């Protein structure tokens, strides 16, 4: 078996331990997003047409 | 008292060499044990780092 954990080592980690970790990353990453917000809108006006044809 | 004191003069060379000689051998045998105890925690260290 494996001790409390094993011996001195503890042991042969380099096996459980070796072939895991894991490999983390560990990606504290990809969450949520606010997204982001455009901006409206350029005029000033006038008149022409529409002010003879009305 | 001296037959006893002559029995130490003729004898105990061989005795006090002879007492000399086990202690030694008991020194290492647990030397020899206390080099393979660094062994076992060695190859123990080994499996550690190689899970690492």
């Amino acid at each position: 078996c494996e001790e409390p954990p094993a011996p001195a080592p503890p042991p042969a980690k380099p096996k459980a331990a070796a072939a895991v970790p894991v490999k983390a990353a560990p990606t504290e990453t990809g969450a949520q997003a606010a997204p982001s917000y455009s901006y409206v809108y350029n005029p000033v006006g006038k008149r022409d047409p529409f002010r003879s044809p009305i | 008292m001296d037959k006893y004191l002559d029995q130490f003069v003729k004898a105990p060379p061989a005795i006090k060499f002879g007492g000399l000689a086990f202690v030694v051998g008991a020194l290492t045998a647990a030397n020899f044990f206390m080099v393979i105890q660094p062994t076992e925690e060695e190859i123990g260290w080994a499996v550690a780092e190689r899970r690492k």
